[PDB]
């Protein structure tokens, strides 16, 4: 029994142990009451403005569409704080485990970007924050590991399994199932068992309402089509929200090709894997053939979610939502190009969206198209990672 | 599911709980379990719970997640299980077999087929540890169509909607979870069940058996005499696998001992 | 002959060679014809919204100040595009080089803030950018140098002297002695010959203009005191110059004090060096007995100016702004204690300025107080420093 | 200043330019500054410019800067250059005498007091590299209190108000600079300046000594044929000192044959 409709479609519902099944109805219930409180949404919309800086730009980008008919605005998450649009729904995640009295959260990282968005709302809210990260990622991540713990964090290395994102996904889950009475899991992307594809993005959806409001401001019209990297959903669902019922705008999600689709090496389930059962929702997985549970490949790190939030897997059955892939070398050529062009550095995830938008001009330059990249996160945290690729090359 | 209403009626001939173990299949090796399983049996085991190795066991805690990763280290596929519950069925006509799935293993390849190879091979139940009641229709469905008892689980946390569900639609047995959390025995239940027993009885629910933390002789009895049909272990079985892997001889001696004392201890 | 008056009190001045007159003359010129040219202001203010995000958030800190008498409100100038208050003048700088026709761009930077946000500038607007920054420096600050590279800039090493800040401000001299009549010297600060100081306090003080609403907005009232780290002293009068004529509104200043005044290792000229001519202006430096230049020392990068813009000195001479000293271990710790209680990572220069409020704070904490700290940046830059220390330490 | 006015007027009379050296004290120690000094004059120097070591030379190109770190590494301090300047003087009575210096160093224990050692020492002339005319009442007020020149730099980017300045505070020489930049031989002016030569008589300025980038005799002749009272070397002369700090005598030798034939290009 659910207040909301637990799939989206064929995708979605509530794949737990049957003991997590109250704390997800009490979630549930929490989020159901919340939106209708004035006062939760006023302390939220405080949250946003003066402690994250909401709203975020939209930047029109004039060098790098010259000679062409595209017109591209970038939605700047980047300049939210913390770096991502991870921030918004953190805040808001925990202000209802605030409302349900919980004094606990549980979150799980792989890049570490919802990791430190989680570190840094439970230091300002007075949460006590316990992190899960694949054991390989937090070698890879002692940045982002070092800005939690700064926060005052308990990061835990997963060393099951793969010891990578879907591990800290586990070990979040085995946790909550004995805590969730003291405890909220603060889970990172529009995915896993209901109510979480729900409330992410109802507290990301901001993006698009503000986005809509900008592009009307300074184009006086709805855009042609609005373009997002697909890691689990997050970004992508709250930049869609406000336009799906404006048919007329393209919603264009951009999952990581990683090596090349054919390589396999890749992070793009939604249009490359196979429906499968796992962390809580039915949904397009990496997995093998044998159904064993397999981890996504890209150079960018945030982009390692192994399947994809059930909307997203909905949006594209019905034809709503396109689904797209960029690979590795693309979502490089793109991060390059908008920092000699435009003077920003895209998170590499973000670069993926980017490089799609790049290519819908390049391959068509005399079509007329107003665009719009979300761009999530900034890439400061990329330039090393950049820096050994480009001295490996040229 | 014949099996389980076969062997309650003769434990309650015999005036006895069920003492129920549970491994990994294939941990350590494929050889090594099956003489495990046998030894389980030969040491009076009155049912078997059996896992199928899969890569994220989220309702497992250390013990048997690393059960899971010795059967991987050892290349265990889910059809390889299926092979040796062919056998472990052909070897012992009478004794119930449950595993212990998680949902992609049961969907991949189609959960009808799944339920028709479970049928094939001789499997008595099937419980799907990340299936709560509320998604469950599909599963019981073809459980039910290929005479497989779906097993549900009852939380400490059940209300009444809760027991008169699993009382409907489960058959074979009904798991009386001993509390939250995941499988360890390091974490022993500090509920009284006794409640949830007499409700369970009262809707006509499968016989239960408590399972989670059960790691020694008194809580079986315990079980019993709060009524319970029988008693579920895995983790301290498998921290004898795990204790013992240097030593096979003595892996299995020490199985034996275990589960002959765990099984005394079912005697009312 | 100037159109404005170049000094400050007896602070300030135009101590270039000969040859360079012409070129502050230009500048000199252009920007007093800017201020009143419609355009050129709404081009700014484009930039500001539109690429860099202004306005920026003024954050209340009630987990930092529980228990006292002080409300403190942090401005968030870490928020803006690149991370710190130093894009707001370089875009209002690089509007000037287009106004004058200039199509180059030389910048000195120490920490590599301001030459990643002239890096950034030039490339959106298309000037050709040339970076000097002190050899001890691009060893030290390997990721800002390639930000300043990705973004297109050519980053020049500089050998002479120090191998550090002031080098690298000589060689930007050196270089536009020759190069003026193409190219426009983008200072970082603001110090060096009018009309610079007056240029950049102009292009900074929408921070404290947007404090001032906000504090009314929020409190109804101005605050009892605005607090900025000063190194150059441009973040400081950026925050300073809209209360300067509100006399009720205290004006605190806070120079690094390195290891301590009394060991010499420190970068606070304004308080404790004394008043010389060097890098176009009179005004305190760090200097020998004999007269040669020094530099500043401190835990902070950014806090390397080893003079002090003359404003700055002219509002103290007249007791109209109290200047300060916070030492590295006072820094670190108000670093660490924003970190914890507010999930704010800021500089480490402008956890000088949180430094000395949360002394304002400690030292009389049922003295009530309404306190804004300017906070310049995001410290983010600064984990590997802290993480350094604190393994040295515990 | 008078030593300049007398040097001019016999100049006038020998009829040729005056050569003018430029080295940083102490370079590349103060015994070995003291020789090279000496050599320039035996050689045929008609007057000297002279800097004291600072800190950040910022008009001056490589050659120069590296000058002054040498003079550093020697531990050369401005005191020690003002002993090196009573010497000088002591040894030459009618040599012009003239400092390059940066602002700081006068400004550093009060600019009366820098100009009354200067007095006391026998200086002529004093250039403060970063003091433009506009910043110059100071500067210049001190110097002829002490009877000392202030030169002024008259830009190739002059104006009539600028050259009518130059000509009313300046005495001694007006340095009429080649070019825009730094100080450096490897840039050569690309500027006739006749015109400001004409325009600074016109106006009773201090005779032109043309300055920046000379390095060759043909650039003494042609600033002697234009109109020019002389030329001033610095880079060129240092250069020398630069490639041979390994043999001080061979140092000697380059210089005074460099010193010679750039004298010898001074005679009309
Ligand atoms: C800057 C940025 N953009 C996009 C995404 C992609 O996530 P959605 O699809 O928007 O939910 C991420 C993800 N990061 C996760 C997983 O590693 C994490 O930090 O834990 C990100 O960090
Ligand atoms: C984040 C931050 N806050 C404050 C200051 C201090 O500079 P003002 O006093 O505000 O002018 C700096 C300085 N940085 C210079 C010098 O190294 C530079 O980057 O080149 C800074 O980077
Ligand atoms: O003795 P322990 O504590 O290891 O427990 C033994 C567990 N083995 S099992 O197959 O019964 C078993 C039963 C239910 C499980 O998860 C669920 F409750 F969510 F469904 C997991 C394993
Ligand atoms: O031959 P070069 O090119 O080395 O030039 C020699 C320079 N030596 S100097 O003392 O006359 C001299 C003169 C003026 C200077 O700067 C100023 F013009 F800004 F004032 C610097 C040095
Ligand atoms: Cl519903
Ligand atoms: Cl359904
Ligand atoms: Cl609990
Ligand atoms: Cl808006
Ligand atoms: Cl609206
Ligand atoms: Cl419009
Ligand atoms: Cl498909
Ligand atoms: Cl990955
Ligand atoms: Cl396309
Ligand atoms: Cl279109
Ligand atoms: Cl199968
Ligand atoms: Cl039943
Ligand atoms: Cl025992
Ligand atoms: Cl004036
Ligand atoms: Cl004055
Ligand atoms: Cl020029
Ligand atoms: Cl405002
Ligand atoms: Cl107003
Ligand atoms: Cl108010
Ligand atoms: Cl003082
Ligand atoms: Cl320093
Ligand atoms: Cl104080
Ligand atoms: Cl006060
Ligand atoms: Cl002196
Ligand atoms: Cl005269
Ligand atoms: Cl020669
Ligand atoms: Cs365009
Ligand atoms: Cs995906
Ligand atoms: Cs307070
Ligand atoms: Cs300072």
């Amino acid at each position: 029994t659910t207040l909301l409709n637990p799939y989206f479609g064929e995708f979605g519902g509530m794949y737990v142990p049957q003991i997590l099944m109250p704390a997800l109805n009490q979630l549930e219930e929490a989020f159901v009451s919340a939106q209708k409180d004035p006062e939760f949404q006023a302390q939220f919309a405080d949250l946003l403005k003066n402690y994250a800086g909401r709203p975020t730009a939209l930047t029109k980008c004039q060098n790098i569409t010259a000679g062409t008919r595209t017109t591209l605005y970038l939605k700047r998450e980047d300049l939210l704080h913390g770096g991502a649009h991870k921030t918004n729904q953190v805040l808001g995640q925990a202000l209802l485990a605030k409302r349900m009295g919980k004094s606990e959260i549980i979150a799980e990282t792989g890049a570490g970007a919802h990791g430190v968005a989680s570190a840094l709302a439970s230091a300002l809210l007075g949460l006590k924050c316990r992190i899960y990260m694949g054991a390989k990622d937090v070698e890879r991540q002692s940045p982002n590991v070092f800005r939690m713990r700064l926060m005052g964090a308990e990061v835990i290395p997963v060393h099951s399994g793969s010891a990578t994102l879907k591990d800290a996904c586990n070990e979040a889950l085995r946790d909550w199932s004995g805590s969730y009475e003291t405890a909220h899991y603060m889970l990172g992307t529009a995915a896993g068992p209901h109510p979480y594809p729900t409330i992410v993005r109802e507290f990301q959806r901001m993006i698009g309402e503000e986005t809509k409001a900008q592009i009307l401001d300074k184009e006086g019209r709805l855009p042609d089509a609005v373009i997002a990297c697909v890691g689990g959903g997050s970004n992508a669902i709250g930049m869609f929200a406000d336009f799906i019922n404006d048919t007329s705008v393209g919603l264009i999600g951009v999952e990581p090709g990683g090596h090349g689709i054919e390589t396999g090496e890749h992070g793009a389930p939604l249009k490359h894997g196979r429906v499968g059962i796992y962390f809580g929702m039915k949904a397009p997985m990496m997995q093998t053939a044998d159904g064993q549970i397999e981890e996504s490949y890209s150079i960018s790190a945030g982009l390692d979610f192994p399947s994809v939030g059930p909307q997203h897997a909905y949006l594209n059955s019905i034809g709503r939502a396109d689904y797209v892939s960029i690979t590795d070398d693309e979502a490089l050529e793109a991060f390059k190009t908008l920092c000699r062009h435009e003077g920003i550095i895209p998170a590499l995830e973000s670069s993926h969206a980017l490089a799609h938008a790049l290519k819908m001009m390049r391959e068509q330059p005399e079509k007329e198209q107003l665009l719009v990249v979300n761009l999530s996160g900034r890439g400061d945290k990329d330039i090393f990672t950049v820096h050994d690729i480009l001295k490996a090359r040229g | 599911m014949e099996r389980y209403e076969n062997l309650f009626a003769q434990l309650n001939d015999r005036r006895e709980g069920a003492f129920v173990p549970f491994v990994t299949l294939g941990d350590p090796g494929i050889e090594q379990s099956l003489k495990i399983i046998d030894t389980l049996i030969d040491a009076g085991a009155d049912a078997l719970e059996l896992g199928v190795p899969f890569s994220d066991p989220l309702a497992d805690g250390p013990t048997i997640q690393n059960a899971n990763l010795r059967a991987f280290a050892a290349g265990v596929t889910p059809a390889q299980c299926f092979e040796m519950l062919a056998l472990i069925r052909e070897k012992h006509p009478t004794i119930p077999i449950g595993l212990l799935m998680y949902a992609n293993l049961v969907f991949n390849n189609g959960i009808d087929a799944f339920y028709a190879r479970c049928e094939q091979v001789g499997v008595d139940s099937v419980l799907v540890a990340d299936v709560p009641v509320e998604e469950s229709a599909p599963f019981r469905q073809a459980a039910l169509r290929h005479n497989i008892a779906p097993i549900f689980i009852c939380p400490p946390n059940a209300d009444d909607d809760l027991l008169r569900q699993v009382a409907s639609y489960g058959r074979g047995y009904t798991y009386l979870l001993s509390r939250s959390g995941v499988t360890g025995a390091e974490n022993r239940g500090a509920l009284p069940l006794h409640h949830l027993i007499e409700k369970l009885k009262e809707y006509h629910a499968a016989p239960a058996l408590q399972g989670f933390g059960i790691s020694s002789p008194e809580q079986v009895s315990a079980a019993v005499r709060a009524g319970a049909a029988g008693a579920i272990s895995g983790s301290a079985i498998v921290k004898i696998i795990e204790k013992n892997l240097a030593s096979p001889k003595q892996m299995l001696a020490e199985l034996r001992s275990f589960v002959s004392a765990m099984k005394a201890a079912s005697r009312a």
